[PDB]
């Protein structure tokens, strides 16, 4: 019986990681979209 | 202001390379600079020798460096806390016999 | 008189805005990394 | 004796969370020091 | 002359050289950020 009762449980926060990893892989490009612009300025100013 | 152990638990931080940590710091400090144009522990030492009356070696490495690393346990899920002392020769410790334990197993 | 002023101006304009530049992607980044943190709990809250 | 394994990895993988938990809190303090400094020098 | 020239390469080394600390804080704290999701879909990794 708690198998599957541990199986949902499973299933169901394992994906609420995949949306936090998902929610942090939107992380490593957010620099690299934001100071790439602004590291831009460097050799010019 | 009393001594909260929880602190150094909780605390965001941690030892780190550094090196570019100066170098950031003179590139820094010079625009700015350039807009312009007996140790103390020898006596905590003896801090406890007064009131002490003996060494007591148990407490002079409390007096050093003390590195306290919260973890926790997979099974209990309770908290189990990691510490290496300033001169532990144990792991964590800065002295330390090489080689020393690597990820390389792990992070792969 | 413009030969050095305006040399000042294109240092001028880029040592303001760098401030506005750099004062967004801290705020940038909090708002996107305390996602993070939140989210987290509440995989704790499902578990 | 698959429910055991099927129970024991949860708890396990729940720990690793909080291990993460300081690992993640560290990143918004690790900004503030890689760029407050920077901000006067443009002042 | 040189009461300008010698002030104008106060900047000259001041804003270009701020501005590639920013390099290094994107080549290390992204190369360090990553790590947390490594750890995190190794915590699925466990399951």
């Amino acid at each position: 019986e708690r198998a599957a009762v541990l199986q949902a449980q499973r299933t169901a926060a394992a994906a609420a990681l995949e949306n936090a990893a998902l929610q942090a892989a939107e992380l490593p490009v957010d620099i690299e979209r934001r100071i790439r612009p602004i590291e831009q300025q460097v050799h010019h100013i | 202001p009393p001594i909260s152990p929880e602190e150094q638990l909780t605390a965001p931080g941690g030892d780190t390379a550094t090196a570019e940590d100066v170098s950031i710091t003179q590139e820094n400090e010079e625009i700015l600079a350039l807009v312009q144009r007996r140790s103390l522990v020898e006596w905590l030492d003896r801090g406890w020798e007064a009131l002490a009356g003996g060494d007591r070696p148990d407490w002079l490495w409390s007096r050093r460096s003390i590195s306290v690393v919260l973890r926790h346990h997979y099974g209990t899920k309770q908290r189990f806390v990691v510490v290496s002392y300033e001169n532990s020769v144990a792991w964590g410790g800065r002295r330390a016999r090489p080689p020393r334990l690597s990820s390389e197993l792990a992070t792969a | 008189r413009s030969t050095g002023r305006s040399a000042l101006a294109v240092l001028i304009r880029a040592c303001r805005r760098i401030q506005q530049q750099l004062q967004r992607t801290r705020r940038a980044l909090f708002q996107r990394s305390n996602a993070v943190l939140t989210s987290l709990h509440h995989v704790r809250m499902l578990l």
